[PDB]
């Protein structure tokens, strides 16, 4: 009980480091489907106006 | 843009990659304490279990 | 027969435009879902304390 | 007193036991609910639009 | 044009079905984040990093 | 003899530890089985009706 | 339009192959809790003492 726990500590930084590095790629990805989404359907609307 | 983030998104994965090998080295780390957890485990029942 | 033939290829429009979005979440929640559970596979691990 | 110490050393390792339990509980609710009941529904669905 | 139309409808169909398969995916992917979520709320309760 | 069998019985609690660790590395290495391809064994039964 | 809906399909994929990937690291981790688990065996032949 007096072990108010450093390898916890230690535990969290590792564990909450590997949850970052996995979210902030995962952010980086749904962003570069979601903008690609924007883009093409913004494309698309140029080119359905300049059709119509 | 599409085929190019295709292509950004498998980079970005390759990126994950090493997100995954920063936090695997704190979860290495946390299965060096469970290998080091059953030596203390091992050494504590031991003091509990004893001599003629 | 002409309306008949305009409804069959009005799902495919509605949806083909509806798809658009649903790539745009696809990306999201797979990228957050596999991040949260490559953090979930770090928290597994160990904490000890020392003498 | 090294029986009740490693007495007490087995039930620090039973709450080592109840903590990997409740790990085992969220990598089992992760496993199921694409599989289970995403495309079994969303496929039924979207294959009585097809059809249609 | 209703035929010409429709083979485009298609190419639009099988873009489609491929991407629900993806929408089955990613409707499920999200309620996977809300447990994996709900995974490191617990997880640092219990454990912390496992002690 | 009972410091030395609860020493025995902290290691099948850390035998336990490592179960419920296997155990949830199994629902691991099942879970992305049934992401990657529990969609689209469920598509592919509807989709193929629809691709036909 | 259909080259657009063809290439987001395929970048939705590309990022699912490392997301399971990831999950795949995870179980490796668990199979280095497989291998710690024989030295618990070991620990537990070793902390019984059988007494003395």
């Amino acid at each position: 009980v007096s072990k108010p726990d450093l390898t916890a500590a230690l535990r969290d930084v590792r564990q909450q480091y590997e949850s970052v590095a996995a979210k902030n790629l995962q952010e980086a990805e749904e962003w570069y489907k979601s903008k690609f989404a924007d883009l093409s359907e913004a494309a698309n609307r140029n080119n359905d106006a300049l059709r119509q | 843009r599409l085929q190019d983030e295709i292509q950004n998104m498998k980079e970005e994965m390759a990126r994950h990659l090493r997100e995954y090998q920063d936090l695997l080295n704190v979860k290495m780390a946390l299965d060096i304490e469970i290998a080091t957890y059953r030596k203390l485990l091992e050494g504590e029942e031991s003091r509990i279990s004893l001599p003629l | 027969d002409v309306d008949n033939a305009s409804l069959a290829r009005l799902d495919l429009e509605r949806k083909v435009e509806s798809l658009q979005e649903e790539i745009a979440f696809l990306k999201k929640l797979h990228e957050e879902e596999i991040q949260e559970l490559q953090a979930q596979i770090q928290e597994q691990h160990v904490q000890i304390d020392v003498d | 007193v090294e029986l009740q110490e490693l007495n007490d050393r087995f039930a620090n390792y039973i709450d080592k036991v109840r903590f990997l339990e409740q790990q085992n509980k969220i990598l089992l609710a992760e496993l199921e609910q694409l599989k289970g009941q995403g495309k079994s529904r969303l496929g039924d669905l979207y294959e009585e639009e097809m059809r249609e």
